[PDB]
RNA sequence: AUGGCCAGAAAGUGGUGUUGACGCAAUGUGUCUGCCCAGUGCUCUGAAUGUCAAAGUGAAGAAAUUCAACCAAGCGCGG
C-alpha cells in the first residue's frame, strides 16, 4: 500500500487476507498503529524508501500493489489532475520493482487529458486493464480506479517508458485546416495553442515556382506569407519566365506580397493564374 | 574560505582581526576579553573570506576546559579552514614559551589535516634572533614536524599582519582549487560536468591569423582627470545642477542645450510640423 | 538484529576499563561472521547497555571483559592500538577514533600491528588485502580472529603482479 | 523484452474514434448476418 | 559475420610477390569494420602481422581508421599484440599520433592492470623529452594534467624547480605525489620506471630527517622484500633513490634494506645499475658484523 | 516584494482570471491558464483581469512535463482586446500571449516568438532583453 | 576602465545605454543619476545624448552602431530622429531602417570593423548596415541564440560571450571577428550580455550586482583600466575563476 | 572510506550502508581435455660479400647488400 494516510485500506486488508499474509503500507504522514499492518513514515518519492521496502520485503517478491493518493486541490484543478497523474506513474514504476509475474497493479487516477496516457503504460506492461469508479466514490467527483493485471516480467524495462517526460509528453499538432484558411479565410478560429517550435519571427517566404511545381497549392497559401519573385543568388530562368509572362498582372503580384490580407476571390484568382501558367510551362494537370 | 586565529590569552589575536576585518572585537590587556567567537571579512583577489577570532585556550586537556574555551575547540574541530597559532616570544601574555608549545602539541590532534601556521606576534618588543638556541631550535622543530609554517608579524607597529595574511589567503585558495580539480575528475577518467563549464571560462580564444584590429581611442581621455566627489575643484555634473535647481522631479531637462547647430541662435526655436 | 558497533567515547573507557558480561551469540541473515549480545554496565546510571559486537573465534558467553585504556590483553577485551604492542592480531579497528569500528568486520579477516610512531602518536596497520594504512593510536580494536574460518579457498593470483613479480 | 513503441503510441492515443466506428460497423455486419 | 570471419581466416592462414597480393586483398576485404576486428581475437592475430607486412601507404590509412578510439585499444584486453607492433616500428608521424590521446589519462591507465604496462613500453622506448615530460608532469598533480604549461621556461617535470617558482603548490603536489605511489605500493605494482621517477623527485624533495621523510622511509621498506627493492635498483631513477635512502636511513632501516637483499646477487651484479647501489652501500654501511655475514658470504 | 509594476499606466484590462494565453518564450510551454493577477483590488464579484505588462499567475495547461508541476508568475505580452496608449493610438494584437517569469522578473525562456507588447518592454527589462519586435 | 552603475534602480545597463567610440546614448527618465556616471566617466571627450526611441525608454535594446553610424527602428519619430541628428557631429551617420525585427540592439551587435546579425535578417537591412556602419557583416547565433545583440558584447579589444558557449564556437567566432573571446557572466550570474553590461575601447559601464570576479574578467578581456588586462592575464591566474564559478 | 558502483544538471544531494576485500560489485564461459598431419607465416637466431678505426697496449666493433623448408627455441596456430 504506496499511500495509506488514514490507513482505511490497511485496515481493510486486516481483515480479509488469508493467514500468515503480509501488508506493508507508506505514507509521508504518521500512522496509527494497525494490529498485523507494518507501517512506514518515509516518503514514496525517495530511493530511501526504495531500499528499506527492499529491507522489509526480503528476498519475497509482491503480489498486490495499492496506489490511493492525491495532492493538494484547489488550483484551477489543472495543477491538480497533472500531479496526480505523475503520482500513479510513480507507484507504477514502484511496482515494477516490487511484484511478481502476473502481479495486481491498483491506482487511483482521476480523469482528465493524461488518463489516456496513463493507460497506455498498463497496456504494454500488463495484459488486463479497466477501470472501475465503484459506488462508493462520489458521482461528482472525477477520481477512477485503473486495475491492470497480469505483468509480463521482462528482463529489463526502458527507462523511457518509466519516466513522465516521455509519457506525458504532448501529442504531434494535428494538421492544419488548410483548406479551411484558403476557402474561409474570413472566420475567425481563435487560436490558444501555442506557436511551433523554430517558426520564430512568426514569417516564411517562398519563391514563386515553388507555388508553381507543388502538389499542394493550399498547403503553401493557408501556410506563408509572401510569394516572392526576387531573382535567387544563383539566378532562375524560371523565375525570368514567370515574372514576364502576361498572365501574372498588376493584381496578381498585389496579392502575393500580402498573403494574409487575401479573401475567397484573391484565393481562387491565384489558383486559376497557377493552372494558367502550369499548362504553359508543360506541367502533368 | 576561512581564516582561524587561536592561541594564549593576550598574545594578540584580536588585534589581528582588528587589523584585516572591520569587526569590532575587544582589545583589553586582561585575560579573557572575547568570551565569545566574532566574524570577519576580508577580500584577497577578489574573493571573500572569513576571519574568526576564538577566546582562548589554556594548557589543559579537553575534560576540564570550561564552556568558554570549547566555543575555541569545536571551532578547531569542526570548521576546516587555516589554523593561525599566536605565539608570544616574550612573555608579556603571562605565560611562557615553554607553556605554549606544549599547548600547539596537545591541540594539534584537532590540526589533524588542515592547514596551521604558527606567527609570532607582539616581535616590536623581543624579536626572533634574541632567543638562546635551544629554544630556536624548539620552536624551529616545530615546524620540522607535519606541513607548519612559521611566519613573524607584529599587529602593534603593522610590520607584518599584510604578509602574513596574504601568505595564509594564497595557500587556502591553492589548496581550495586543488580539491575541486580533484573533485571534477573522476577515476574512471570521465571529466565532470561543472569542470567542464569552468574549463571554457578560464579558455581565451584567439584569432589564428595573430593579428589586432585598430582601435579608436581619442589622444583627449589619455589626458583626462579622474573625477572625484571630494575634490573642491570638481566637474559640476548633471546631478549636482539638478539639486541646485530643485529635486529629482522638480529640475526640468533643457534638451536643446547639447545641439550642435550652424547658427546657435537658432537653438530654442519652436520646429513647423505641419503645413 | 542490530549493527555491531562499539560503545560511544566518554571518558570511563578512554582513562579506565570497564567490566561487561556477554549472553548469547546470535546468527543473522546476510553474512557469516555471528554477532555477539552483550550487555554493559552504565558508570552514571544504574541502567544495562545493549549494544552487539561480533563474536570473534575462540571466544565463548560468560567472560568479565574490560573494556577501557588498561584493560588486559586477551582475546575478548578491546584496546586502543597505542597500549597494545607489535605483531598482534587485532580485529574490527576503527579508522578513526568514533566510528565504531570500520575495518575487518567480516568473517576472518585480522590486522596486524607492524609498527607504532610515538611522537604524534600513530599506529601503522596492515589490511587483509595486503595494504599498509596509518591510524590513530587513540583509536579501539577488537583482538583476536573474527569467527567464520574458511580460510583455505582464498586464491590470490593476479595477471599483472605476476608479471612485476620476480 | 519491451521497449518503447513511439509509433504504438500514437496510433493507441489518436485512434478512439476509429476503433469504435469499427466495432460498431461489425456489430452491425453480425446483425445483419 | 560469419562468412567475413571465414574468408579472413584463410587470408591469415596463407599469410600465417604472393605477399603484397594478399595485403591489398586483405585490406579491401576487412576495409571499414576494423574495430570489430581488433574486437575479436582472431582478427586481432591476423593485424599486427598485416601491419608487419604492411606497404607503406598501408600503414598509414589504417592508422587514420584507428584515429578516434586509441584510448579504447588500451583498454582492450586483446588489442595488446597490435598496439606494441604499432609501436615497435619507428616512425616521426606514428609516435606523434599515437601520444596525443594518451594525454591526460595517465592515473587511469596505469589503474588498469593491462594497458599499465602498455604505458611503460611507450614511455620507456620511443617517448622523446616534451612527451615525457607531462606524463611525469600528470603525476605531480591534476592541474598538470588538464592545464597545458604557461609560457614560462619551465616546462619540465622536475619538482626543485617548479615548487621553487610557486613555492603554494608544495603541500597540495607531495599529498597527490604521495597518494597515487601509495596506492601502487599497495597494488605491489612496483615494476614501472615511471614509477620509480615519480618516487625519485618525491623523496629529493622533502626536507631532510622530516617526519615524512620517515613515513616515506619506513613504507618503502613494509612489503614482502622479494620484488619492489629488486626492480627498484634495476631502474635507473630508483637506483640513485634508493642510494639515497641508505645514505639518509638508519641503521635499523640499513639492516631492513640489506635482509631484503637476499638469493638474487649474482642477477643485480650483472645488471648495469644495481651495483651502484651496492657500491654505495659498501662504503656507507657501519654494521660489519652482518656485513660480513650476508654480502660477502653470498659474493666470495 | 509582489511583483507589482509601479510607474505603469491605466489601460484597458482584457484578460480576467480563467483565460488562456499563448506562450510567446522557448520553455517549452505553449498555452497559459490565468488563475491569479498580481496587485488585483479587493472590490465584491469582480474577477481580477490582466493586461499587458501585468504579473499574473498561470498554470500550464499543455507544454513540457517539467513545467506542468508547478504554478508559474507571467508577464503578458500581447493582447486581443484594443487598448489606448497616452499617445491617441487605439491598438490591439491578434492574440494572447505571456512569457514565463521568475517572482523578480527575469525570464525563463531565450526568445520570443511575435512582438512585445510596448508596457511589457518597458516595465521588464529582461523582457526586453529577449524581444525581437518590439510595438 | 569598469564602472559599475544602475539606471533607476535595476542593473541592466545595457537596456538603457548604448556607448560606441563616438557617442553614447542615455535614456531620458526622472533623476540624473545615470546620465551623470556616464559623463563622470566621459568629460565631454564624446557627446552624450538624452534620447527617447519609440516613445521607450530602452533605447539600448533599439539601437545599434559604431562610431560612424546610427541605426534606428521604424517606430522612431521625425522629432525623435531631429534630436539625434543635431546632437551629434556630422562624421556619423543616422539612418532610420524599416525592418521587421524592430529590436535593433538585440539583432546586432557591431565593433569598428565587423558585425554580427540576426539570421533571419532582410537582406536590405544587411546592405544597409554594410553601408551606414561600413563593416562586414557575418549572420551566426551565438551559443544557439538568435539575439546576438543581447548575448554578446563587443569592442574593437576583444569580446564576452553567453557563459554557456562552447570551447570549439568561441574559436570559429574569434578568427571571424579578430578580436579575443571568452566565456563570462554579468550581474551576479545573468546570462544577458548585452543587456547587462555597455562597452568601448576604453570604458565600460555594468550593473551594481556585478562580482569582483566578474569585473576582473571584464577588465581583462576588454584591456581596460590600464595595468595589463590583455586576456592572457586571465589564463596566468585562473584560481578564482575557478574558485568563484565552479 | 578524502573509496567503488548506481541515480541526480549539480549538491554541503543521496542509496548501497544495518556494508569493510570471504564482503560489495563488473566482463567472459555454460566448448574442456587426449591424439593425429612427410601441415603452416614468421621472431629470436644463424650465413655470405665488400669497407675502415681499434687506452702511448686488453674487448677484435661498426658500415652497406644478399639471404635462411627440415638439421635441439619460441609466438602462434589451422583441419
Ligand atoms: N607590543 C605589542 N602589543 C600587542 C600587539 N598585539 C597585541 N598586543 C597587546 O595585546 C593586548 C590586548 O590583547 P589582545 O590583542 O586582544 O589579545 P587576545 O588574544 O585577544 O587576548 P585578550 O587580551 O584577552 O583580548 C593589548 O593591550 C596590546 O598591548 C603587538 O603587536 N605588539
Amino acid at each position: 500500500d504506496l499511500c495509506a494516510a488514514p490507513g482505511s485500506w490497511c485496515q481493510v486488508c486486516a481483515e480479509t487476507m488469508p493467514k500468515d499474509s503480509l501488508i506493508i503500507g507508506v505514507d509521508l504522514a504518521p500512522i496509527k498503529p494497525i494490529p498485523k499492518v507494518i507501517t512506514f513514515q518515509s516518503d514514496i518519492t525517495t530511493e530511501k524508501c526504495r531500499a528499506t521496502i527492499r529491507s522489509h520485503l526480503k528476498t519475497w517478491k509482491a503480489d498486490v500493489v495499492l496506489h490511493d493518493g492525491a495532492p493538494n486541490v484547489g488550483t484551477a484543478w489543472v495543477q491538480d489532475s497533472y500531479n496526480q497523474a505523475e503520482l500513479a506513474l510513480h507507484s507504477l514504476k514502484l511496482a515494477t520493482e516490487f511484484l511478481i509475474e502476473g502481479g495486481t497493479f491498483v491506482t487511483k487516477v482521476f480523469r482528465s487529458k493524461d488518463y489516456n496516457k496513463l493507460l497506455w503504460v498498463c497496456n504494454q506492461l500488463f495484459t488486463k486493464v479497466e477501470a472501475t469508479k465503484p459506488p462508493s466514490s462520489r458521482n461528482v467527483s472525477a477520481e477512477i480506479f485503473v486495475v491492470c493485471r497480469g505483468f509480463k516480467a521482462p528482463k529489463r524495462i526502458d527507462p523511457r517508458l518509466l519516466d513522465p517526460r516521455s509519457i506525458f509528453e504532448d501529442l504531434a499538432d494535428p494538421a492544419p485546416n488548410n483548406e479551411a484558411r484558403v476557402y474561409n479565410p474570413e472566420q475567425k478560429k481563435r487560436k490558444r495553442e501555442g506557436y511551433e517550435e523554430g517558426d520564430y519571427t512568426q514569417y516564411k517566404e517562398t519563391s514563386a515556382i515553388e507555388f508553381i511545381n507543388t502538389t499542394d497549392p493550399i498547403a503553401i497559401l493557408a501556410n506563408y506569407n509572401k510569394l516572392s519573385f526576387e531573382q535567387p543568388p544563383n539566378g532562375d530562368v524560371a523565375l525570368a519566365a514567370l515574372e514576364k509572362l502576361p498572365e501574372t498582372t498588376k493584381e496578381i503580384r498585389a496579392c502575393c506580397d500580402d498573403l494574409k490580407v487575401l479573401g475567397k476571390k484573391d484565393f481562387r484568382l491565384l489558383l486559376k493564374w497557377r493552372l494558367r501558367v502550369r499548362e504553359i510551362f508543360g506541367l502533368p494537370s | 574560505r576561512t581564516l582561524l586565529v587561536a592561541g594564549f590569552p593576550n598574545v594578540g589575536k584580536s588585534s589581528f582581526v582588528r587589523s584585516v576585518t572591520r569587526a569590532d572585537t575587544p582589545v583589553e590587556p586582561y585575560a579573557f576579553t572575547t568570551k565569545s567567537l566574532f566574524v570577519g571579512h576580508l577580500d584577497y583577489k577578489y574573493l571573500r573570506y572569513q576571519v574568526i577570532d576564538t577566546p582562548g585556550i589554556l594548557d589543559h586537556p579537553l575534560e576540564e576546559m570550561n564552556t568558554i574555551e570549547m566555543q575555541s575547540v569545536t571551532a578547531l574541530a569542526h570548521l576546516r579552514a587555516a589554523v593561525l597559532y599566536f605565539m608570544d616570544i616574550s612573555e608579556q601574555c603571562g605565560f611562557s614559551l615553554k607553556a605554549q608549545i606544549n599547548l600547539f602539541k596537545s591541540i594539534k590532534p584537532l590540526f589533524a589535516n588542515k592547514m596551521v601556521f604558527i606567527v609570532l606576534n607582539k616581535m616590536d618588543i623581543k624579536k626572533f634572533e634574541e632567543l638562546d638556541p635551544e629554544m630556536q631550535q624548539e620552536i624551529n622543530d616545530l615546524t620540522k614536524s607535519g606541513e607548519v609554517e612559521i611566519l613573524r608579524a607584529s599587529c602593534a607597529t603593522q610590520e607584518g599582519v599584510q604578509e602574513v595574511k596574504n601568505h595564509v589567503c594564497e595557500r587556502l585558495l591553492v589548496e581550495r582549487v586543488s580539491q575541486k580539480l580533484k573533485a571534477g575528475t573522476h577515476s574512471n577518467g570521465n571529466i565532470g560536468t561543472r569542470l567542464q563549464e569552468v574549463m571554457a571560462r578560464i579558455h581565451v580564444a584567439t584569432p589564428m591569423d595573430g593579428t589586432t584590429r585598430e582601435t579608436f581611442i581619442p589622444e583627449a581621455v589619455k589626458n583626462l582627470k579622474k573625477y572625484d566627489k571630494n575634490d573642491p575643484n570638481r566637474r559640476v555634473l548633471a546631478r549636482d545642477i539638478e539639486e541646485a535647481n530643485g529635486g529629482a522631479g522638480v529640475f526640468n531637462v533643457d534638451l536643446r542645450k547639447d545641439w550642435i547647430l550652424e547658427n546657435p541662435e537658432w537653438k530654442y526655436d519652436k520646429i513647423p510640423e505641419i503645413f | 538484529k542490530a549493527p555491531a558497533k562499539f560503545r560511544p567515547l566518554d571518558y570511563a573507557e578512554r582513562h579506565g576499563y570497564i567490566r561487561g558480561i556477554v549472553k548469547e551469540i546470535i546468527h543473522d541473515p546476510g553474512r557469516g561472521a555471528p554477532l555477539a549480545r552483550v550487555v554493559f554496565r552504565s558508570p552514571y546510571k544504574y541502567k544495562q547497555i545493549t549494544e552487539t559486537f561480533i563474536a570473534n573465534e575462540g571466544m565463548y558467553t560468560g567472560q568479565f571483559i574490560y573494556a577501557g585504556k588498561n584493560a588486559a590483553l586477551t582475546v575478548g577485551n578491546i584496546l586502543p592500538l597505542s597500549s597494545v604492542p607489535e605483531g598482534t592480531v587485532v580485529s574490527n579497528v576503527e579508522e578513526k577514533p568514533g566510528d565504531r569500528g570500520a575495518l575487518g568486520r567480516t568473517s576472518g579477516n585480522y590486522v596486524t600491528v607492524v609498527g607504532h610512531n610515538p611522537d604524534e602518536g600513530k599506529t601503522r596497520i596492515k589490511l587483509p588485502s595486503g595494504a599498509k594504512k596509518v591510524v590513530p593510536s587513540s583509536s579501539r580494536g577488537m583482538i583476536g580472529i573474527v569467527a567464520g574460518g574458511g580460510r583455505t579457498d582464498k586464491p590470490l593470483l593476479k595477471a599483472s603482479r605476476a608479471k612485476h613479480k620476480f | 523484452e519491451i521497449t518503447f513503441d513511439k509509433e504504438a503510441r500514437i496510433e493507441y492515443l489518436t485512434g478512439f474514434r476509429k476503433r469504435k466506428q469499427a466495432r460498431i460497423k461489425q456489430a452491425k455486419e453480425i446483425a445483419e448476418r | 559475420l560469419a562468412e567475413e570471419l571465414a574468408r579472413t581466416k584463410q587470408l591469415w592462414e596463407t599469410l600465417r610477390e604472393q605477399r603484397q597480393k594478399l595485403i591489398e586483398e586483405l585490406y579491401s576485404i576487412i576495409t571499414g569494420r576494423i574495430k570489430d576486428f581488433v574486437l575479436k581475437h582472431d582478427a586481432v592475430r591476423a593485424v599486427q602481422t598485416a601491419i608487419k607486412y604492411a606497404t607503406p601507404t598501408q600503414r598509414r590509412q589504417i592508422a587514420k581508421e584507428l584515429q578516434g578510439s586509441y584510448a579504447q585499444l588500451a583498454e582492450s584486453r586483446y588489442a595488446k599484440f597490435l598496439i606494441a607492433k604499432l609501436l615497435v616500428q619507428n616512425d616521426e608521424e606514428i609516435r606523434d599520433m599515437i601520444i596525443p590521446e594518451f594525454f591526460g589519462k595517465v592515473r587511469k591507465l596505469i589503474n588498469h592492470p593491462e594497458a599499465s604496462w602498455i604505458l611503460d613500453d611507450i614511455y620507456r622506448t620511443v617517448a622523446t623529452k616534451q612527451q615525457k615530460a607531462q606524463m611525469l608532469r600528470e603525476w605531480y598533480g591534476p592541474e598538470f594534467a588538464l592545464f597545458k604549461p604557461e609560457k614560462g621556461a619551465e616546462a619540465t617535470a622536475d619538482l626543485s624547480k617548479i615548487l621553487a617558482e610557486e613555492p603554494s603548490k608544495r603541500a597540495p603536489v607531495l599529498k597527490y605525489l604521495f597518494d597515487m605511489t601509495n596506492t601502487l605500493i599497495q597494488k605491489k605494482m612496483t615494476g614501472f620506471t615511471m614509477l620509480h621517477d615519480a618516487m625519485l623527485q618525491y623523496f629529493l624533495n622533502l626536507k631532510p630527517e622530516s617526519e615524512e621523510l620517515k613515513e616515506f622511509v619506513e613504507v618503502i621498506k613494509g612489503d614482502e622484500g622479494g620484488d619492489l627493492l629488486k626492480n627498484l635498483a634495476f631502474t635507473k631513477s630508483g637506483a640513485r633513490l634508493v642510494c639515497l635512502l641508505l645514505a639518509h636511513g638508519n641503521a635499523k632501516d640499513r639492516k631492513q634494506i640489506l635482509k631484503t637483499y637476499k638469493d638474487t646477487f649474482q642477477l643485480m651484479c650483472g645488471d648495469q645499475y644495481a651495483h651502484m647501489v651496492i657500491l654505495t652501500a659498501y662504503d656507507v654501511i657501519d654494521d660489519t658484523v652482518m656485513t660480513a655475514k650476508t654480502i660477502f658470504p653470498e659474493l666470495l | 516584494k509582489r511583483g507589482a509594476p509601479g510607474g505603469k499606466l491605466k489601460m484597458t484590462l482584457g484578460l480576467p482570471v480563467g483565460a488562456i494565453m499563448n506562450c510567446a518564450d522557448n520553455s517549452g510551454a505553449r498555452n497559459l491558464y490565468i488563475i491569479a493577477v498580481k496587485g488585483a483590488g479587493a472590490r465584491l464579484n469582480r474577477l481580477p483581469a490582466g493586461g499587458v505588462g501585468d504579473m499574473v499567475m498561470a498554470t500550464v495547461k499543455k507544454g513540457k512535463p517539467e513545467l506542468r508541476k508547478k504554478v508559474h508568475p507571467a508577464v503578458i505580452v500581447r493582447q486581443a482586446k484594443p487598448w489606448k496608449r497616452f499617445d491617441g493610438v487605439f491598438l490591439y494584437f491578434e492574440d494572447n500571449a505571456g512569457v514565463i517569469v521568475n517572482p523578480k522578473g527575469e525570464m525563463k525562456g531565450s526568445a520570443i516568438t511575435g512582438p512585445v507588447g510596448k508596457e511589457a518592454a518597458e516595465l521588464w527589462p529582461r523582457i526586453a532583453s529577449n524581444a525581437g519586435v518590439v510595438m | 576602465m569598469a564602472v559599475r552603475a544602475q539606471f533607476e534602480n535595476s542593473n541592466e545597463v545595457g537596456v538603457f545605454a548604448t556607448l560606441t567610440n563616438s557617442y553614447c546614448l542615455v535614456a531620458l527618465g526622472a533623476s540624473e543619476n545615470f546620465y551623470s556616471v556616464f559623463e563622470a566617466e566621459l568629460q565631454d571627450v564624446i557627446p552624450i545624448c538624452r534620447t527617447t526611441i519609440a516613445g521607450t525608454r530602452i533605447i539600448g535594446r533599439l539601437t545599434a552602431g559604431n562610431r560612424k553610424g546610427l541605426l534606428v527602428p521604424t517606430t522612431t519619430t521625425d522629432q525623435e530622429l531631429q534630436h539625434l541628428r543635431n546632437s551629434l557631429p556630422d562624421d556619423i551617420r543616422i539612418q532610420r531602417i524599416e525592418e521587421r525585427l524592430s529590436a535593433l540592439g538585440n539583432v546586432i551587435v557591431c565593433n569598428d570593423h565587423t558585425a554580427l546579425i540576426h539570421p533571419d535578417l532582410e537582406r536590405e537591412t544587411e546592405e544597409i548596415i554594410a553601408d551606414v556602419l561600413g563593416v562586414e557583416v557575418f549572420r551566426q547565433t551565438i551559443a544557439d541564440h538568435v539575439l546576438v545583440g543581447s548575448y554578446m558584447a563587443l569592442s574593437n579589444q576583444g569580446g564576452l560571450v553567453h557563459p554557456k558557449t562552447s570551447i570549439q564556437d568561441q574559436d570559429e567566432l574569434s578568427s571571424l571577428l579578430g578580436v579575443p573571446l571568452v566565456a563570462g557572466s554579468v550581474n551576479r550570474g545573468s546570462n544577458v550580455i548585452g543587456g547587462g553590461m555597455v562597452v568601448n575601447d576604453w570604458l565600460a559601464v555594468t550593473g551594481l550586482d556585478t562580482t569582483a570576479p566578474e569585473l576582473s574578467v571584464i577588465e581583462s578581456v576588454f584591456r581596460l583600466g590600464e595595468g595589463a588586462g590583455p586576456g592572457a592575464i586571465n589564463t596566468s591566474m585562473k584560481n578564482t575563476i575557478v574558485e568563484s564559478f565552479y
